[PDB]
């Protein structure tokens, strides 16, 4: 079993945190929130960096470039903004969703950026250009996350709809529908490091593994609380294989991939955490709360 | 935003 223990406490956002995420090349952490802006914090010390500003709404994700160069976040201004994050400048204002935009991320090659929204679309965007490439009719209901595999050549989303769907990047088509036994919101969804799985969060208190070839849940983990907030989730692979995730009882739950017993709960948040996210190389695990805690928190595992 | 609903 893991030994997280809280390591660092980082103060500075004014409304509830929405997104965490550690840049690839393992020096900085990412933050969004409700207040609009996005700061940048030292992975390892936990140091405030910088904040990055341009908005005029709050933010609900923020997504690192493969090369760690750059962001790219999802704003209630129904925009996206791509920023060069060492010179803090907004480099595109990516328009043409028609409300909220709520999830991204950055392809492998990060020369795409896929987004999810309120307006029930998924839209492929060029990074260079800032200029959107595809509108995919995805969903009947808010997109409540946007992910591309580990070619770049699929997309997967997830949908209050109670769907999972999975595209053709190049073609736009839907190339398979998962759902299981019940149609709750389906919160969170990503594709598994190698590629092989998703791990879906549904509002039902639940996460799931699925073998994404063979439309088959493999795995089953509970035990968190999870029916209000579209909550991250993470595969974490520094040292013992574990799910991660937080819960709506102000806790990170870590469970063993393979056995799907809890191993941690985390406890130090004062409101719900929505978002963790993994150290690529270090066992450190970073996470956010809600509206009544506003902070970040850094633990630290041997193992 | 996702800090709501």
């Amino acid at each position: 079993k893991p030994n997280y223990a809280l390591k660092f406490t980082l103060a500075g956002h004014t409304k509830a945190v929405s997104s965490v995420k550690f840049s690839p090349n393992g020096e900085w952490l990412a933050s969004s929130s409700a207040d609009k802006l996005i700061k940048i914090w030292g992975a390892y010390d936990g140091k405030f960096e910088k904040t990055i500003s341009g908005h005029k709404l709050g933010i609900s994700d923020v997504a690192w470039s493969s090369d760690s160069n750059l962001l790219v976040s999802a704003s209630d201004d129904k925009t996206l903004k791509i920023w060069d994050v060492s010179s803090g400048k907004c480099l595109k204002t990516l328009k043409g969703h028609s409300n909220y935009v709520f999830c991204c991320n950055f392809n492998p090659q990060s020369n795409l950026i896929v987004s999810g929204s309120f307006d029930e679309s998924v839209r492929i965007w060029d990074v260079k250009t800032g200029k959107c490439l595809k509108t995919l009719p995805a969903h009947s209901d808010p997109v409540s996350a946007v992910h591309f595999n580990r070619d770049g050549s699929l997309i997967v989303s997830s949908s209050y709809d109670g769907l999972c769907r999975i595209w053709d990047t190049a073609s736009g088509q839907c190339l398979k529908t998962l759902i299981d036994d019940d149609n709750p919101p389906v919160s969170f969804v990503k594709f598994s490091p190698n590629g092989k799985y998703i791990l879906a969060a549904t509002l039902d208190n639940t996460l799931k593994l699925w073998d994404y070839s063979k439309g088959k849940c493999l795995k089953t983990y509970t035990g968190h609380k999870n029916e209000k907030y579209c909550i991250f989730a993470n595969f974490s692979v520094t040292g013992g294989k574990w799910i991660v995730s937080g819960s709506e009882d102000n806790l990170v739950y870590i469970w063993n991939l393979q056995t799907k017993e809890i191993v941690q709960k985390l406890q130090g948040h004062t409101d719900v955490v929505i978002s963790t996210a993994c150290h690529p190389t270090e066992n450190i695990i970073a996470s956010a709360a809600l509206e009544n805690d506003k902070t970040i928190k850094l633990w630290k595992s041997d193992c | 935003a996702r800090t709501k609903q």
